[PDB]
């Protein structure tokens, strides 16, 4: 886990 | 190719004490030490813990720092220097690094960590007044050192910074203000590293990188990313925990709790207690 | 707050 | 004889019970609140929390409770100063369930109770919750064997919770005689200390303590029923079966389970 982004 | 979205998850050998009263920036310094020692940016809490021991954590398992180390050994504690466990290290101690910070800011930091929001007027007022009444956090029977082992702020400060030739005859002692580190992290951290004498020239470039690896921003990422702990993302309400890496502010006013609290605090600062003496000595009394 | 994300 | 008397055990093995009986015996007063028990014997882990420690050069018999393995560095300080080790053992089935109850996990919460049992089984103990305990076999071994090494000046006695339960007076008398608390041991006072410490008295002690806050044993009730060899079938047969597998091998867990009559 640990997200997040911003794409 | 659209941007701006969020992901949807659903003596050269010997003990070096990194000692401080709670919330004085101990973890930040240990983060910079880990970054500096390893030449790598810590990514999770365990990377920080891998390069310095925590006495209280060790004690929880009946563990102890080596009494005759063949290397520099970094150990964090918040315990007063005169607790019986520390007396085992009278001779083995080579360095004391004592970190001090404005009690206003320790107060507010501790309050947050106690899950008391500034929105909770009653709890925050209660907390702040207890802090003032007790000259620190040694009232909290549930906190570090069981309160008693921590002492009040002046008791803790006195134990670590005074009569050091008696308690730790073979050690050098350096006291460093959190605020001075904030002011010039590279210069002050390089003084910490030189003082701890972990071996060899302090490379200012290594210092700069270690500081860059341990900024509030990097440490916020570390907290979110972790991994270990500072002491399973998005459970329910009850799964929330206070933010360990906050804003690192200086000389915060207590007025928002009520001007009377701020006034009570000032009363304390300018009185004749050991608290006031140390606040003056470290430039926290105005 | 105090818990993370993102969902 | 001067020196530390360890009251050592893996968690939930009837340690507080023995400490209560000891307090009653030493003082000749029926303990009324937790503080009456804690007044008579130190707890290593509680002391460490303050950075405090039992005296390394005791000038009197000193009782100290610990759940830590005998081989952790802190216990290493007491190699010379240790005079007696009393080690209490109890059926791990029952330690498991007692521990599960005290962690406020309900028997019908399928996922949490199952997860807890699995971890107990996978780890052969409660040393994951901390590593200072060790697994049950590690703890048992640390305290009951190579005592000539760890505590060269000490005698060692191991007693089963279950034998204490079966004949409190005979067994506690043996404990008191072993601990050497000064003077001949009067059976009448063993009997009186046992009577002051029955389950009923201790439930009363628990209630009384709660109305006065007269201490705390460490909300789940600390004084339960003291059941023996409880089935884990309710958690599921895979789990009971996984547990039995532990008993049926030649690991340290199996060895000590057999040795203390817990292997069925
Ligand atoms: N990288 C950092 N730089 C400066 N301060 C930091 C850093 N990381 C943590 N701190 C601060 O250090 C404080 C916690 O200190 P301890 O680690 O001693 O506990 C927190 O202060 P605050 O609550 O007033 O913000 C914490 O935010
Ligand atoms: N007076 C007593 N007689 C027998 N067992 C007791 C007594 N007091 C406490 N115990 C048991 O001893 C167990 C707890 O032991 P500890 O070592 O934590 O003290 C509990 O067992 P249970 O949860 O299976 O019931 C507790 O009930
Ligand atoms: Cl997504």
């Amino acid at each position: 886990x640990y997200x997040x982004x911003y794409x | 190719s659209s941007h701006h979205h969020h992901h949807h998850s659903s003596s050269m050998n010997g003990i070096r004490w990194i000692a401080s009263y709670p919330k004085a920036g101990n973890t930040w310094v240990r983060c910079m030490l880990a970054a500096y020692i390893t030449g790598k940016a810590p990514q999770v809490w365990n990377d920080i813990d891998a390069e310095s021991l925590t006495l209280e954590a060790m004690l929880r398992f009946g563990d102890l720092p080596p009494a005759e180390p063949m290397e520099p050994v970094l150990v964090k504690t918040h315990l007063k220097a005169d607790v019986p466990v520390l007396g085992l290290y009278g001779e083995a101690t080579a360095k004391v690094l004592y970190l001090v910070r404005n009690p206003r800011d320790m107060l507010l930091s501790s309050m947050r960590m106690a899950s008391i929001s500034r929105d909770d007027v009653e709890k925050s007022r209660d907390f702040a007044r207890k802090f003032i009444a007790n000259e620190g956090l040694g009232w909290n029977a549930l906190g570090a050192g069981g309160g008693v082992g921590l002492g009040s702020w002046p008791e803790n400060v006195r134990s670590w910074t005074e009569s050091s030739s008696d308690r730790f005859p073979n050690a050098d002692v350096l006291t460093m203000r959190y605020e001075d580190l904030k002011g010039d992290p590279v210069a002050r951290f390089s003084e910490i590293v030189e003082f701890l004498d972990l071996g060899g020239p302090v490379d200012i470039e290594d210092i700069r990188r270690a500081v860059a690896a341990s900024t509030l921003e990097r440490m916020r990422e570390l907290e979110k990313r972790s991994g270990g702990s500072p002491i399973m993302m998005k459970g329910g309400p009850g799964g929330a925990r206070p933010q360990f890496v906050g804003e690192g502010r200086y000389d915060q006013s207590l007025s928002f709790l009520g001007e009377d609290i701020e006034s009570d605090y000032q009363e304390l600062l300018h009185g004749d207690s050991g608290f006031a003496l140390y606040a003056k000595q470290y430039g926290y009394a105005g």
